[PDB]
């Protein structure tokens, strides 16, 4: 899209204020710049000479153009073989971003036929509209009175069964929009329905590439690798995605932003994110002691107060349409009452 | 004293067991990378009625209009209508108007399904089981002075512990109020929390999570997941200059990065 | 058992009241039979 | 089976008490069954006047309230219950004799070259 | 509203909160750390003990 258009703009947030705290702590100035891509950095064979190389922030740090990766970098085994690490500042796990009759007409025809032969039983027994409005009072609430009270028992037991199966329809049979983590059997053998994906060239892809027992998920997310997580948020807001493997507190902050964003139940791979560092350097011991000093006090709670800690029945399920139907039935019956005006 | 006296004075090599990490311990020896996330914790024990009112006035107005067309139900239809809202067969007035009978029958079926929805509301409130939280964390208003409330509650820590050092580096007045509230045994503090000899207890997070995960009946309830707490980790303490640190770090990253941990 | 957990997946609505409504039809047929008895008196 | 029997016996007891109310102190002699089993289901079919009759109707109506509560409990207990139907019981099935015995001609086979 | 709450909490008391008469195998956490209440044993010198 934009090959070479690099401008100075204003950056702020969590790690920016963390670096401001570090500059307040120690004896240094700094120079904040960005990375050329939206990728952490993966080890891949370059096409010439058959050699595995890196890219991204690891490719820019080892090239000497950078000095310190101040980013929530994924700590794993392969990165520590080449560079050194500090104490982690972030501690979080992994999660999934998701998005959150005719029989009555038969009973009506039955009570119409019941009313008809009750009117017939009134006729054969040694008046008309009185029995009509009496049936209008009965169905909703001397030989004909016995059938009327037996049918009133029928009416109460039918509306009791109606209450029972409406409660059954609203409590038990609920569609599971959640996934409950990796242990969903429909995601173990996926299809074109449940769209789960991840960031292109992310460390989660390498972490699942080491896990050879779920290689089918490795062959499924490769068809839907996105460049940035904002693309995944834009695609899941427009209902193009269905699931997204990502860290916990970032999706919790996005759930605080947008209430429709829901995390999953399973909390696995409880890992930590630290600051990307160089090799053996005089900025290792002092900086780690400063990070531990930031851990021991309530400055982590202050950084939570900046962004992390701060956040941003109804009885209208299916009776709003019934409410409109009642209003429309009253308006439609007003014309029949005009017919009753013209009749009398 | 203890494991610090064994490792710093070089009577051992490394501390594999559990150990909290603070500033001076990281000054005297070199910890490894943290593998488990173990912090600290504290153990303790609208328009619906508006639109109903609007359509109630609409139904009453239509019934009064039809009664003015075709013996006391002008100003008295409110009691009949709002009594047949609740559907309890209260003797009110004999219905003679056809519009009144049909419209109040439709309104009564709407009231029957409305009370069915209210029973559904009660069932949905019953399914949602509450989990109340008295103390939110270390920044509680209770954790300033127990004289603010009329029963003075009590809470303490483990003796000669690093939690006491974290309190004395955070709040020395908290240590002053804990000085009258000291105890000795972890199981003694557990029995004091169960029987009622102690209100709350400050300890580490994951050990109390394991004790609550095997407790008979789960009477004691934890507080959060370390949100207003320290939320630190445990590493492996090695001496300054040991060449074994890199291999142990690679082995820990192998143990975490495959699901075996 | 771990291999069976790895290689096997042991798993496990709508309104229907045909038995209760069939009893309703049977009892109303009995009721109209009783009315057909009481027709001659 | 005995539920309707005991409700019938207590209904005759209630009607006999209403007859006793008529013997002491209007048209509800045998009509006590009508208004009685009508006010079981709360139908408001077109009035108790006797004090004994009002107290007895109140006790029997609270019994009807807890009876319909128990019937909603029975409906919930049937709502928890969900079953499945099974045609073939095993190798001793009557389907394993002749498919002309049943009205749809069914079919079942195995894999070729198999030990089954 | 009183009789509705009465129906609601009687159904609450009889439907959901049933005491656990079943154990569902070895994965009961109360059988992991037992006490004097849950009395469970087997035949002496049986192969189940081995
Ligand atoms: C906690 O530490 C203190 C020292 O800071 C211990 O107090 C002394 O411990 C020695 C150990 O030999 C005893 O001989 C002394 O008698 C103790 N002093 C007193 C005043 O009793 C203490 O034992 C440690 N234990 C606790 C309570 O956690
Ligand atoms: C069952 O096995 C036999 C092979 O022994 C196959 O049946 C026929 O066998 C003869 C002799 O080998 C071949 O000439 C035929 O071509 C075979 N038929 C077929 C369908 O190829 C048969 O392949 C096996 N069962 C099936 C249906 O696959
Ligand atoms: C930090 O380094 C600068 C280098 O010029 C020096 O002037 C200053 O005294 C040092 N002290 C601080 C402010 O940390
Ligand atoms: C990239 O390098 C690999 C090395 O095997 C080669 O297979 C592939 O074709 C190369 N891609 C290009 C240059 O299109
Ligand atoms: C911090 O840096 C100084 C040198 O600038 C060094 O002497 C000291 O040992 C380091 N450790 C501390 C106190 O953080």
């Amino acid at each position: 899209g934009s090959p070479r258009h690099t401008v100075p703009q204003c950056c702020y947030g969590f790690c920016i204020d963390l670096l401001i705290k570090l500059a307040r702590t120690m004896n240094f100035t700094y120079e904040v710049h960005l990375v050329a891509d939206g990728k952490f950095g993966t080890q891949e064979r370059v096409n010439n000479s058959n050699k595995k190389e890196w890219n991204g922030m690891m490719g820019e740090l080892l090239s000497g153009q950078a000095d310190m990766i101040v980013a929530p970098l994924t700590i794993n085994n392969e990165r520590a073989q080449y560079i050194e690490f500090s104490k982690p500042f972030k501690y979080q796990g992994l999660t999934i971003l998701v998005k959150k009759s005719t029989l009555w007409l038969l009973v009506g025809l039955s009570v119409h036929v019941v009313a008809v032969m009750l009117y017939l039983l009134d006729r054969f027994s040694p008046t008309l509209s009185s029995a009509m409005w009496f049936s209008w009072g009965v169905l909703l609430n001397f030989s004909a009175r016995i059938l009327g009270m037996v049918w009133a028992g029928f009416a109460m037991i039918i509306v009791a069964s109606y209450t029972a199966n409406l409660a059954a329809f609203l409590v038990l049979d609920r569609p599971e929009e959640r996934i409950t983590g990796i242990n969903d059997p429909r995601l173990r053998n996926p299809s074109d329905k449940f769209i789960y994906a991840t960031v292109k060239q992310s460390s989660v892809d390498i972490y699942f590439r080491r896990q050879v027992e779920l290689s089918t998920m490795y062959r499924h997310m490769e068809k839907h690798n996105y460049e940035s997580a904002a693309e995944a948020i834009q695609a899941v807001r427009d209902n193009k995605l269905h699931a997204f493997i990502w860290d916990s507190a970032v999706l919790e902050f996005e759930a605080s932003q947008k209430c429709d964003l829901v995390t999953t139940g399973e909390l696995f791979f409880r890992s930590g994110f630290g600051i990307g560092m160089r090799k053996d350097s005089p900025w290792k011991q002092n900086v780690s002691l400063s990070i531990l000093k930031s851990h021991e006090n309530g400055f982590m709670e202050d950084l939570d107060k900046t962004w992390v800690r701060y956040q941003e029945t109804l009885t209208f399920e299916n009776m709003a349409g019934v409410f409109m139907l009642v209003a429309g039935g009253i308006v439609a019956g007003i014309f029949l009452i005009f017919i009753e005006i013209a009749y009398k | 004293n203890g494991m610090i006296g064994e490792v710093v004075y070089q009577r051992a090599v490394m501390a594999v067991g559990s150990l909290t990490i603070n500033e001076e311990r990281s000054e005297v020896v070199d910890f490894s990378v943290p593998f488990v996330e173990t912090g600290i914790s504290v153990m303790v024990s609208a328009s619906v009625w508006v639109m109903m009112f609007v359509m109630l006035l609409i139904v009453s107005a239509i019934a009064v209009f039809v009664f003015e067309y075709f013996s006391f139900t002008i100003g008295k239809a409110i009691w009949l209508l709002w009594g047949l809202v609740f559907n309890n067969s209260v003797p009110v007035q004999n219905p003679k108007g056809t519009t009144s009978k049909i419209m109040v029958s439709v309104w009564a079926f709407f009231a029957v399904i409305f009370l069915a929805s209210y029973t559904a509301n009660l069932a949905a409130f019953m399914i949602q089981e509450e989990f109340v939280d008295q103390v939110t964390g270390l920044s509680d208003k209770k954790f300033q002075r127990p004289h603010d409330y009329s029963p003075p509650f009590r809470f303490g820590t483990v003796p000669n512990g690093s939690t006491e050092r974290n309190i004395r580096n955070n709040y020395p007045y908290m240590h002053q109020y804990m000085t009258r509230f000291n105890q000795r045994g972890v199981e003694d503090a557990l029995v004091s929390l169960k029987t009622g000899k102690l209100d709350a207890f400050i300890y580490d997070a994951a050990v109390l999570n394991y004790k609550a995960g095997r407790d008979e009946g789960c009477k004691l309830v934890t507080i959060g997941s370390g949100y207003i707490f320290a939320t630190t980790g445990y590493g492996i303490a090695l001496q300054k200059g040991s060449p074994w640190k890199r291999q142990i770090d690679l082995a820990l990253l192998q143990f975490v990065g495959d699901g075996e941990m | 058992e771990e291999l069976e957990t790895l290689w096997l997946t042991g798993i496990c609505s709508s309104q229907l009241d045909i038995d209760n409504m069939a009893g309703v039809f049977y009892m109303l047929a009995a009721a109209m039979a009783l009315s057909l008895i009481t027709f001659i008196w």
